[PDB]
């Protein structure tokens, strides 16, 4: 279809970051349709939880 | 993600004791069913193709709509989106058989899929009809001591998505 | 990504208006810099696949 | 644990598990009840394996315990104290799991930063967890005193 | 279509269409009439088209319709004329929009999966859309059945 | 984005129907103003910055507190932001009149404007009298006919904003 | 031309030219005899289209051919004309090919750096490419002289 | 292998191997003569396997060998078993590596573009596979045969 | 990458020309080849998997033993690897037949080719043999008008390799 | 972020207004403090460690519970990422008190601060709480004068958490 | 990579046989020893540290140079880089002591360094002395009996590098 706009928090688990990291860590952005399906996929695995999932267009 | 022996060691470690006669008891109760788990893990895998054959089969069988013009499952992309998402779910429900935990459900499952399904629109009654239909041809594979704890994480997998 | 400076006639504004207004981060950026046309014609076309 | 990474690495490629990984974890499940009998026995015998590793490593590092020392006074050697017991409990953890995991989550991530910031000598960390480590394995038997004694291996590495 | 694709192309360098995209829209739509008669041809001939590709699918091919083939039986025989159909209707959508977007959209991307799903030899696929191109490029003029049958062409292809 | 020809083909393959008169109908009207709708487009891509200067010239002119000190399109950044949305308007107006549908307007224009200019404080009206600006140039430029269908996608920019 | 756009629209992605762009091709070779008659037309004429175009620019601008003009003397105003017969030769190699691709490659990109380095007035550019533009297309028949117009419009364009 | 696998994990990770690493390599290497047993069993009755698998693919998927199938033949059924022989050697080193990874490196990574381009039904691959799991488990006893049933089902779900 | 009109245009471009009645015999000897060209491209497009097919079975018949073990296309990873270049090698030599010139061929893939099979160790004489059975495929499914034209990319194609 | 210096600037060009009286005396003012901001920020740096040890001791000897089990700083991860948050806050404070301004607080700092530590579970009074340990050993040592301006800043933060 | 096992299976497959009587005495020998493998592998894990501490140390006591003002190793930052690689020799050592098989220590260490460390000025024979000072060290700890296995891979690095 068309984009989602995703709103997620990615934690870090493996080691603490000295750089302040928050823009990698709570995030919303615009994910094309054919790319949502990797994109979750690695949120998932990097551990991060979604927070939210809508449809802008479309 | 955590299994059942860190779902342990998480409820001790909270906690800030050592290990109790009941935290033994509950490893002792996942070292014994680990040698079944590994034996449903290994013929639900064998058979991963053959199910989610069988599965949707009788999910389009019994909704004929779904892959029809108008349905939701009606494209060859639809299509393989459906089966695809049917063969996600059997895999990490193995995962989550063999682990003898629901939080790879929840993790790597569950963590988004709800609103994803509702954006799109995607029938999520048809899609516990899709998870009951690889329950019941899973069960018939696995036997019934591996079929009775594969429903829990099946039937977990579609509470979370009702 | 094009291993010098561009001008602004080949510059891509859609992709830098999305940027400055927050809708798209640094990574989609670079992402519609190397889908352009201007990165197939440089580093594609005149190139082996290796 | 070993079920818990081998479902990772197994879902790093969106795959079902090989057969390595389920003998991985068949091997696992069926040594649960000697992990179990490892742990139980660390765990009644705490209290001596901790008064006995402060015991030497005082006596190898008086400095820790001298006027001017991390550890000097009571209260200061009583938290020594109960980081060795920390970090027995997470040895005994890791035992059950079959992997230096919870370890990593729970004092070894972050734990330089941590010993930094509380003027704690690493050195003097690794030189406890060897102590712990010697004592532990004077009760155990050898079989399982060599897998115990990988575990006080890693946190070693770990702290240096 | 042809229109869609001059314009998304035009709109990924932010640009206007050049002369020759606004070339390729004026052949395209010169042309549209004959599109139009082409495939309302195809369409009210479509019952032809179908029984007389499956016949000639079913003649090449008999092991699908053997016991023991994937299209054994009035009932999946009947569901292989229904595909046979879905890809005549998307055929004439192909002619009309000018290109294969239509076709590539509805019935070719995930047809592989789907079609390993469903256990329908692809080769199968292959030969009936070859059966469907001879059937449909019987009944049309000379440059119509050409035309024709470059799309029916790109399906084969697709298919395999 | 989709066309008038792939609005038709979707419309028809949700319903699963083959073409009927009807379609042929719409699909034999689209293609009879084609050529007029190229050369429009044409036309247009001559005289774009032309009909962008007279455009912002009359938007500025009747209201030229936008681009003196305290206006939204007071600095070069801003005024070159402006003229760069007018010049966005003007070409999706012309990409939307070649497709004979307003459906490019949508997904690559219109949604998220109107919060974008809310949150950034520019003036909705003041960019509604340059759209209409832009509107009356291109009609003076285009010819009768091209001005009737080029007012469409105006007039749906216009009414996307509010 | 036409058809490398084609081709390296279809490598980009791996794949053969889809129906679409072969038909694309099929218009644009199917005209070829057309462009050939009109950029031979355009070249029979080359030497009035210039002097006509070098009248119109330099009665429209006399500043520039006076005294302190960028073409003031027969050597500039030389160069002004062998520039005129640059941009005429570069239309008929777009007309030909189908497409701007040779005028904005041999004559477009970096045009406003080269004129900003040769200090060329630009706006005298683009009205001396209007008067090229107003002299062609009144030697060729209506329906080249869209054509041929369509390429200096994008050449005018280009310049601005 | 299991230890190329474990190496290459903690390589990975740039790291010495873990306690868990070490112990599942410990695991392997205790099983090895059980393991170089099963292998050396499979070995001796390789022409058995294949003749038997061969028989009972033919039966139950007779249209390989039919006219049309790509079995068809003397010479297409010989590389048939050819094929076969293959894939139980392929199981064979399986076997004493304790991991697929050297049947991935052999035969699993490309098989479908390979079975593609040679009219290879793949569901035919898979009930051949299967055919020689039952026929290579049957010489075998239960704690053996679990684990070379492993490996065929590994093989079979690559090739699915 | 340059086609016909391309090289054309370069040829008078480089001494300052206009086109002259040689330049305009060499385009029209192009657009009369055209037709030719986009047929032969279509048919090879509809049946370059069967052109692979049937190329590749006959270089593993005449060289048994590349497919062999101990061969360089033994094993379903090297057999894959030999078909997708077989795939490449066949789908540039109709983007240069539909151009009408080789210069693809010499950017896009013989650009340090022997290179690249010289350290892969992918033995280049046969090579040239699996190109010269696509060739003969290729030629009876596009009949001889497109045959011949289509044997010259094949033969610079065999001969930048060997 | 932004500076006092392109405060005063920003406020006069959004009145088209040259510098007057008032805004030289506010520049004055800036340039006579900003030689007592680079000291205290020299101090600062140069103690930075110390800062964080001390603060961090009375923040979990105020609240030992927080790195005792079960408190959102036990693990060495936790403490770890609790005792970079101090620092990040004392180094950005370090940032605005030379810069005379909360801007980059709030557009480095506290932009979806709050949400993160909801989401991630951290107890946003004890983090605040933190931050006014901070506060009282920085004061300490930067002295009388800069320790009411590195308070400002501080203040900032800690209401821009609660 | 390889290991003894996936190295007899690689000679075996190249020549596309089944195992033979050679090729089981071969794996039984690689599994007798696999045991002593792990045990000398655990002791280098365990004693990383110490031995790059006290090689490093032996090193630049026979050497002063190296770490003297514009020695190699003299900087804080090459002193470090100095040691890491060490460290890397002995972790890659010990992958090979573990794998039975020097082919890691080709693919993974020794191709390409002399290169690396000709671009970069370090000098070769001292590193190999460093190797040296690291076998020299490590046979102490790990014992007799698996200082032979690890002094082979030690000096397959010493002869690559020389
Ligand atoms: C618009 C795009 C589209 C397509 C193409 C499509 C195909 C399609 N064909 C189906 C059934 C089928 N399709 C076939 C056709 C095959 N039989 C022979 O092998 C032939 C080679 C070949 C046809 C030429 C058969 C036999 C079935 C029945 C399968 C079964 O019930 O086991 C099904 C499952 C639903 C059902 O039972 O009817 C789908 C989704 N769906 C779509 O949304
Ligand atoms: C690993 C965890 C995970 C899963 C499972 C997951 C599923 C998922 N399914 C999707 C679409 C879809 N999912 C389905 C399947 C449903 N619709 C049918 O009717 C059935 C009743 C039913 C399946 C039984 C369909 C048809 C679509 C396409 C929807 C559309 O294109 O509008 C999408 C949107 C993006 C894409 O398909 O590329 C996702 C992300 N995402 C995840 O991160
Ligand atoms: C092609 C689709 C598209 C559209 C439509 C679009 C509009 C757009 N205009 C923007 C800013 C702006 N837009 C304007 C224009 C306004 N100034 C007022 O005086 C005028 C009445 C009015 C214009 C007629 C201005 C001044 C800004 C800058 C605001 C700022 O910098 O804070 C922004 C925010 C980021 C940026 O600076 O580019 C967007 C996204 N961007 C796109 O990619
Ligand atoms: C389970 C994960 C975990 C660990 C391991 C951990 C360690 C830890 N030890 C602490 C105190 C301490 N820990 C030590 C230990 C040192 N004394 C000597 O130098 C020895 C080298 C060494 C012990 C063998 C000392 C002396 C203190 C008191 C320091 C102080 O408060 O000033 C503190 C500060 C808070 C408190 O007093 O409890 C932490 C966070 N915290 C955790 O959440
Ligand atoms: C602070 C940043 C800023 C600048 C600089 C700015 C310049 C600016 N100059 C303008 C007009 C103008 N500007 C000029 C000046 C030029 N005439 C000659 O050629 C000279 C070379 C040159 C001046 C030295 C003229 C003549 C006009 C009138 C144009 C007209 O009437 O159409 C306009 C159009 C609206 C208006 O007149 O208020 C702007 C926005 N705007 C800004 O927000
Ligand atoms: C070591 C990894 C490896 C494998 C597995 C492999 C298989 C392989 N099988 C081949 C032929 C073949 N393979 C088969 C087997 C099929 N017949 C039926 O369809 C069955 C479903 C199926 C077997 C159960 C047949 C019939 C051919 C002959 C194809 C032909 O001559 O057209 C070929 C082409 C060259 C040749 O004839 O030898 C290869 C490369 N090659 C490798 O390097
Ligand atoms: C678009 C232009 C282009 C080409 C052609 C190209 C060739 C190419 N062939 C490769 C490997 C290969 N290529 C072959 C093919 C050979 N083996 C047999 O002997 C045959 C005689 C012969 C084919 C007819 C094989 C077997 C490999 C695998 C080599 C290996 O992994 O050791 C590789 C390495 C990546 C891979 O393994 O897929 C490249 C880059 N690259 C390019 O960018
Ligand atoms: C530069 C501005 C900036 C800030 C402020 C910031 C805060 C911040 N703190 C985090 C985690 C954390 N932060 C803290 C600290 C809090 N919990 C303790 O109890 C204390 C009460 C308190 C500190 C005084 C802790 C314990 C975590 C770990 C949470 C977890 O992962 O479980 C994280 C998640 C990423 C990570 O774990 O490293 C962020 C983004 N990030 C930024 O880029
Ligand atoms: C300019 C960059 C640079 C520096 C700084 C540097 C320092 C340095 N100090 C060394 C030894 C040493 N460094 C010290 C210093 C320590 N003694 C006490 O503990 C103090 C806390 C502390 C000094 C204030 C000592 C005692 C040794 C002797 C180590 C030994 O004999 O085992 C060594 C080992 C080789 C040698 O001794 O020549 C180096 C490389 N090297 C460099 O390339």
């Amino acid at each position: 279809t068309r984009l989602f706009k995703v709103t997620a928090l990615i934690p870090s688990y493996k080691k603490v970051r000295g750089g302040r990291e928050l823009q990698n860590t709570y995030f919303t952005k615009l994910v094309e349709y054919d790319r949502w399906f990797a994109e979750q996929q690695r949120i998932q695995k990097q551990g991060g939880k979604i927070l939210s999932v809508k449809m802008v267009a479309g | 993600m955590q299994d059942a022996i860190t779902s342990v060691i998480n409820t001790y470690d909270v906690q800030g004791k050592y290990f109790d006669t009941s935290a033994f008891d509950k490893l002792k109760a996942y070292y014994a069913t680990g040698e079944l788990r590994v034996r449903a893990a290994g013929t639900i895998s064998a058979n991963a193709a053959t199910i989610i054959k069988e599965a949707s089969a009788k999910l389009f069988s019994n909704q004929p709509d779904l892959v029809r013009p108008g349905g939701n499952a009606y494209t060859t992309r639809r299509y393989a989106a459906c089966v695809r998402d049917m063969d996600y779910f059997l895999r990490y429900a193995t995962y989550a058989m063999l682990a003898g935990d629901t939080s790879i459900l929840d993790e790597r499952v569950l963590n988004g899929l709800k609103e994803t399904y509702n954006s799109l629109g995607v029938p999520i009654s048809s899609t516990v009809q899709g998870i009951q239909a690889m329950k019941e041809v899973t069960g018939s594979l696995v036997g019934s001591g591996a079929a009775k704890e594969m429903g829990v994480y099946f039937d977990y997998l579609s509470s979370g998505l009702s | 990504v094009f291993e010098r400076d561009v001008p602004d006639y080949q510059r891509l504004s859609y992709p830098e208006s999305r940027l400055k207004n927050g809708e798209i981060s640094m990574r989609e950026f670079i992402r519609q810099l190397a889908e352009s046309d201007l990165y197939r014609k440089q580093f594609y076309e005149p190139y082996p696949n290796t | 644990s070993v079920v818990t990474k081998a479902i990772v690495s197994a879902d790093a490629e969106a795959r079902y598990l090989s057969p390595g990984e389920l003998d991985r974890i068949r091997g696992f499940v069926s040594s649960g009840e000697r992990r179990l009998r490892v742990a139980q026995t660390l765990t009644e015998s705490r209290e001596r394996i901790i008064k006995q590793a402060g015991d030497q490593l005082f006596q190898k590092r008086p400095d820790l315990v001298s006027p001017g020392g991390n550890a000097y006074g009571a209260e200061r050697t009583a938290s020594c104290l109960r980081d060795l017991d920390y970090y027995l409990r997470l040895v005994t953890f890791g035992i059950v799991a079959g992997d230096v995991t919870p370890i990593e989550e729970i004092g070894v991530i972050g734990v330089k930063e941590m010993y930094r910031n509380l003027e704690v000598p690493l050195p003097g960390m690794v030189e406890a967890v060897k102590a712990m480590k010697s004592v532990a394995t004077g009760l155990l038997s050898g079989d399982d005193s060599a897998e115990v004694g990988y575990y006080f291996d890693y946190l070693a590495g770990a702290l240096a």
